[PDB]
C-alpha cells in the first residue's frame, strides 16, 4: 500500500 | 486522502485471464476465419476501440457471437486477445505484421505504437 | 520472450470503472439493506473471495440481484466496490471498522490486512 | 514496454  | 495497493489491477487482469482460462462468465465468441475465441465483452471493450464500439452500440451489445473481417489473421488475434488479458506481447519477427494489422483493426493503439517501433529498427 | 506494457493493467481497470459510472454491460445489483449497487460481475469475482464463490455456483451465477448479509453497512460496501475498480481505498479513522468487517465478509485479504495495520497503529 |  502507498500513498498515490 | 484515498491509500493505494500497487498490484491490485494487475492482480484483477490475472483473475481476469483465470476465468477466461476456465471459460468462466465469458459472454461472447470472437470468430476469426475457421477459429472461434471465447471472451468477456468488458475486457474486449476495454483494451480496444473497436470492440468498445461494438459492443456500446444498442444493438450489438446483445450479441453472442461477432465475426471479423475476413482479412484478419487468427495468430495475429490470439496473440492480441492474450496481450489483453495480460499485458504480454507475443511480438516475432514472423509475425509483426500481423500484429499490426490486427491492432490497427482492433484499435489498440499502444500496440500499434510498438510494432512501427519494432519494425523501424530492422 | 513477450515484451510487456507496465500501464496496460490500470489502463484496463479505469476503462472497467468508466463502464461502471456510465452503467454499461453491468450484469448485476448487489442490495445492501436498502441501498443498492450495480457493477459487473466479473470484477466483483476478480476482487472477493465471497464473490467468486458466489458466481462460481451453477444456480447463483444466473442471478441478477445479490442481497447481503443485513449486517453489511452500505457505506463500507461502497468504499469497497470503488477500491475493487480504481486501486484507492477511502480508509478514514469514522469507516475503518466497517470497511474491516465488510472486507472480511467478501474475504478481500489485502484490505483486511491493512485494515489491521492501521486499526493497530492507533 | 519493458522486459518483463
Ligand atoms: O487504443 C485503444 C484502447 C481503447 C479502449 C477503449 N475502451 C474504453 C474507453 C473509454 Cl473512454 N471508456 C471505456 C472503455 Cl471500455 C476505447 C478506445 C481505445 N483505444
Ligand atoms: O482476497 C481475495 C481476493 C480474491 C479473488 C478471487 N477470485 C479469483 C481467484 C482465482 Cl484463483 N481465479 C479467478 C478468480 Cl476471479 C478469489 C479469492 C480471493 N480472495
Ligand atoms: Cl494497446
Ligand atoms: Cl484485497
Amino acid at each position: 500500500w502507498v500513498i498515490p | 486522502s484515498c491509500i493505494q495497493f500497487t498490484r491490485h489491477a494487475s492482480d484483477v487482469l490475472l483473475n481476469l485471464n483465470r476465468l477466461r482460462s476456465r471459460d468462466i462468465l465469458t459472454d461472447v465468441v470472437i470468430v476469426v476465419s475457421r477459429e472461434q475465441f471465447r471472451a468477456h465483452k468488458t475486457v474486449l471493450m476495454a483494451c480496444s476501440g473497436l470492440f468498445y464500439s461494438i459492443f456500446t452500440d444498442q444493438l450489438k451489445c446483445n450479441l453472442s457471437v461477432i465475426n471479423l473481417d475476413p482479412e484478419i489473421n487468427p495468430e495475429g488475434f490470439c496473440i492480441l486477445l492474450d496481450f489483453m488479458y495480460t499485458s504480454r506481447l507475443n511480438l516475432r519477427e514472423g509475425n509483426i505484421m500481423a500484429v499490426m494489422a490486427t491492432a490497427m483493426y482492433l484499435q489498440m493503439e499502444h500496440v500499434v505504437d510498438t510494432c512501427r517501433k519494432f519494425i523501424k529498427a530492422s
